């Protein structure tokens, strides 16, 4: 039709030469004929895997540990897990978000069938629940005897007696178990037929393996884009750092069975990174790999051809970085990530970009840009399966986040900033929120897809308008005596 | 899938 | 022994005339023989019902309702429901909380298995449990069919299609059933080594006549002292007005059942709270009531002998009130708490204490200078059981507070004002704060009872020091850049 | 209780 030129296209916005960011241009709107919910927001990580949802956390000490693991993982992103901790320990946290079963709640504790009350007394203010399973040897690889509640062991004063508990509890007689392999909804059923509050379950040698919580399934609620692998388990990474002894944990991580891994630096265009690249890609090829970070497109081609397959783009653009205060280095990341995206596409490489997002337009506007997802650090933080724990001050609940350059991490330099940031609940309540964000963005846009929007960023029908100083004080609240912002 | 799933078609065109 | 005179015993310190309040004063420590644990601190709050712990809360319409008099009285305190709202609302509210723990229930909510299971969906949105018995006839007074519980009902699609609750219900020889004339300490021993839960009560021709739960004893454990009545209650109180329809207010909680009831009012010596007492103390002899606000003890005199049964003492000194601004009555709260108490235990007349309260310090000065209970508006005020909701306003979460001097709750004038505080948590963590905050007190002062620390004040041991103004800005923080106190 | 609960024993003593 006619389509009058009223706008900028990309590479006519970010070859005026100018160091833009994200609340530095904005883009125009189109036409619309879909409604909200229709919009397809499946989004790619790598050459092979894909997602349902463009997020992804961000891999610190601070902000991604099993808890964002799991919950990323099933709220369609993924979550990767951070390196600022012995290897075992990593390797036992992403062991944690792998299997899982959905629901089916993982790592009972166990006691022996000799063992006293005074240890579930204490086990039931350790951990916070009641419902334990006996075995044999008190141990997972061991025949089954039976299971406790605290409707079994709550009003006994004999507990110094050795108590031995054969003589407490139901052993076989009242015992319902489920066959092995059972999914959610029978299982369920199984239980509420069965009048009966706790389910173990057992293989053909009498093996308890899994268990569950009666509790749980009055909102075992279903996660319809649950972003999880052929084999039916979560999509879940984790990062390792490119000083030598990163072999041991890697391989550590392959034996859990790790699928992407980041290899985060402050700039990624090292001899230690391509030559682990070429580490990776001849004994691991079906493990896939995240190269970064990159702002330009000379450290892009300098990755992408070592066999890389997908770029972290954005250095000295975070919320807790002062790499740009200090080393000088970096560049403002709405044009990094399109002019490291504009390489990108001609090799079949998605781009994750990292830093700068404190709102749902910034991820918008990036992935716009040419990201095909983006990694969030900040907003992310303080939430309620974030590591750490709340702490109150001024009045404002808040818990502590912290850079992994920051030396309250680690004679050396400081790359980062330790501090704090209020709170966001958990992110069940919250991601939802952000997926509506995008979801609504491009709408407005007037793309039924995410990829039909970069392909509508690099054809040039879709175009953008820069944005000055004096625009941005008037694009947020203003000429208001006392605003209150509640974003949903 | 996953190739096409970045911009779609013929996809470069310098 | 020697024992110098160092420090003013309190009537030394009282008769200056000036006008102390809690912070203008402190208490010297003496000789410590025992720990924090081993001091009770079991006060008084009427003549005759006593309380495990001296906190008891306000009567105001943002303070305490049903909610935090269950919650408060659970943990041995004592809760008044606020008159400012329609009496079939007071009365409602103070039979739920007279509800919601039961020894032996007398005549619960019952039904006849003709019906269907949608109508015990509205039955648990009415009364929110679903432990529910069934009679043949369906009310109280009919022969025992069975029970169903809240633990069947979790696999029906269908609200009243193959819902008749005859073919849905364990049956009733296998119920295990105690005979009438039976005591409740065998009656919960056979409950417990049931394990199943409940208990029905029938006579010897199997009809219905009680019902016992296991939640009972959960909460038993769970809150040891609790301050429970010969039913085995929860007490409770409820505020009054003073005007003649306040009559119509009485006897619907009367048929009610509460057990102690306050004499709300901004000044108490009036003719219209002495001629109420007077009708009441001809009408409900075994029910106490409270009578304030008094200030002065010539004001406590002429309640005392119309027969008030504690007072209620306090004007002007609140955290919302502005009373002594605007009508320039009242006294300081310390000089008040003491002479009205020792004028009131001539009589022996227990007295609480209102208003000015800010923390734990306040509470064991109050208590030292012989108060017998201490009633806390603001301290209590935004938790979890206080009415109404949170609203956020730059980030600190917080809930409005509002007294009925304040004219929002109400040409008159105006002896309150309406505000709000930030948010303490729930109370079952933060009350034993307070009841370990005043064990503390008391070891330190040297008592390892209440009635020991007021003994030792009327008899000239317990002796204070009278503090000045740099003197009590000395006593907090100071002489530091920055800092957060963190309390419990 | 009370009697004895505000200061137990002797009382007043004016
Ligand atoms: N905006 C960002 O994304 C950003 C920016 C700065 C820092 N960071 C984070 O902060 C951390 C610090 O970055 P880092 O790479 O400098 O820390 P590092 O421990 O990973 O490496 C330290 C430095 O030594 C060099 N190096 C790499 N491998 C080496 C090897 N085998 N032997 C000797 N030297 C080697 C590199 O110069 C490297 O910067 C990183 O974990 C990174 O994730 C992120
Ligand atoms: N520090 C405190 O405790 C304090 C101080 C001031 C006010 N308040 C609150 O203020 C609330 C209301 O103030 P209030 O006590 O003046 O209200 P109220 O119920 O006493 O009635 C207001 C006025 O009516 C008069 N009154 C009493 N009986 C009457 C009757 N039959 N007919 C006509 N008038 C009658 C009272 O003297 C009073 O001046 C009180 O519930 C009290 O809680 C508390
Ligand atoms: N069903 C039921 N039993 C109770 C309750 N409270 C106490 N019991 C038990 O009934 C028994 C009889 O009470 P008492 O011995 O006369 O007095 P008490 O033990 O000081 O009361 P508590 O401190 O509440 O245990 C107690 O030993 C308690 O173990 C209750 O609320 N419901
Ligand atoms: N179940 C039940 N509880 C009652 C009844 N009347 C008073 N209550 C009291 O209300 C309290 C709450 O009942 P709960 O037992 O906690 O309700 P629930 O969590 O669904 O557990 P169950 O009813 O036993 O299945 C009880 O502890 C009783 O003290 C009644 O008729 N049935
Ligand atoms: N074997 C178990 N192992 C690990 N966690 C458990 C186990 N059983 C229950 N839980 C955990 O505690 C949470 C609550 O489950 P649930 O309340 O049904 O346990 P419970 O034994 O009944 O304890 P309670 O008596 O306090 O209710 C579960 O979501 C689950 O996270
Ligand atoms: N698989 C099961 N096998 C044998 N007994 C069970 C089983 N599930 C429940 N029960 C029995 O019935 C009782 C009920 O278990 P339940 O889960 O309701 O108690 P709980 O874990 O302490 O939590 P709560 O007391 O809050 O209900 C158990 O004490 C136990 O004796
Ligand atoms: N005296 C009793 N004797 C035998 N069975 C009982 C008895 N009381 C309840 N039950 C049986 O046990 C089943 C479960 O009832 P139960 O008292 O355990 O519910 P509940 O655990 O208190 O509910 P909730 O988990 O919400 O607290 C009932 O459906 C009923 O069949
Ligand atoms: O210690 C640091 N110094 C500088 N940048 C960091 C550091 N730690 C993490 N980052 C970056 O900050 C990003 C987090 O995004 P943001 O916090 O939302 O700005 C991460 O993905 C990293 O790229
Ligand atoms: O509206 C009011 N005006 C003046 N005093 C009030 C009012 N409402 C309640 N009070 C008193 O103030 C006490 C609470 O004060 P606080 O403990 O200092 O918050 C209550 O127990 C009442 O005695």
């Amino acid at each position: 039709s006619y389509v009058p030129d009223d706008g900028l296209t990309a590479q006519q916005l970010f070859n005026c030469g100018d160091g833009l960011t994200y609340n530095d241009f904005l883009i125009l709107p189109g036409y619309i004929d879909f409604t909200a919910d229709q919009v397809d927001l499946t989004s790619a990580l790598t050459k092979k895997i894909t997602l349902k949802t463009p997020l992804v956390s961000s891999p610190m000490d601070t902000v991604t540990e099993a808890g964002m693991a799991i919950a990323m993982a099933l709220t369609g992103g993924i979550g990767f897990i951070h390196h600022n901790c012995t290897p075992e320990f990593q390797a036992n946290e992403v062991r944690k978000v792998k299997k899982y079963e959905q629901g089916f709640i993982t790592d009972p504790v166990v006691l022996s069938p000799k063992d006293r009350v005074r240890d579930v007394f204490e086990a039931k203010a350790r951990h916070g629940f009641c419902g334990i399973p006996i075995t044999d040897t008190g141990r997972m690889g061991s025949r089954l005897v039976g299971i406790i509640s605290s409707r079994d062991i709550d009003f006994l004063k004999e507990e110094e007696h050795d108590c031995f508990l054969e003589e407490i509890m139901t052993k076989r007689e009242d015992l319902v178990v489920a066959p092995a392999g059972i999914t959610l909804k029978e299982a369920n059923e199984i239980l509420q037929r069965s009048k009966k509050g706790k389910l173990p379950i057992v293989n053909e040698d009498d093996e308890l393996v899994a268990i569950i919580a009666r509790t749980d399934l009055k909102k075992n609620r279903d996660y319809p884009l649950a972003s999880k692998d052929a084999k039916k388990q979560l999509l879940c990474g984790a990062a390792i750092g490119t000083h030598e002894d990163d072999k041991y944990r890697l391989d550590l991580l392959a034996q859990a069975g790790v699928d992407v891994v980041v290899l985060d630096s402050s700039q990624g265009n090292s001899i230690f990174q391509i030559n682990m690249i070429k580490y990776i890609k001849d004994k691991y090829p079906n493990l896939q790999v995240i190269g970064g970070n990159v702002v330009t497109a000379a450290q892009a081609k300098n990755l992408i051809d070592a066999g890389v397959d997908a770029l972290r783009v954005g250095m000295g653009s975070g919320s807790i970085c002062i790499t740009q205060e200090v080393l000088a280095c970096g560049r403002p990341q709405a044009t990094a990530v399109y002019k490291v995206s504009e390489y990108a596409r001609r090799f079949g490489v998605p781009v994750i970009a990292d830093g700068g997002i404190q709102n749902v337009g910034h991820i918008a506007k990036a992935l716009a840009l040419g990201a095909s997802t983006v990694m969030m650090g900040s907003l992310l933080a303080a939430t309620t399966e974030a590591p750490g724990e709340y702490f109150f001050s001024d009045g404002i609940r808040l818990k502590k986040y912290r850079g992994m350059g920051s030396l309250d991490a680690m004679i050396k330099v400081a790359q980062g900033v330790s501090g704090a940031v209020q709170d966001k609940g958990s992110i069940h309540k919250f991601v939802p929120y952000l997926i509506a964000g995008i979801q609504h963005s491009c709408q407005d846009i007037g793309a039924k897809s995410l990829t039909q929007v970069r392909a509508m960023m690099y054809s040039g029908e879709l175009k953008f308008e820069k944005r000055t100083s004096s625009a941005q004080v008037e694009g947020g609240v203003h000429s208001l005596h006392s605003y209150e912002k509640r974003l949903f | 899938m996953a190739d096409y799933l970045i911009s779609g078609g013929t996809s470069y065109v310098p």
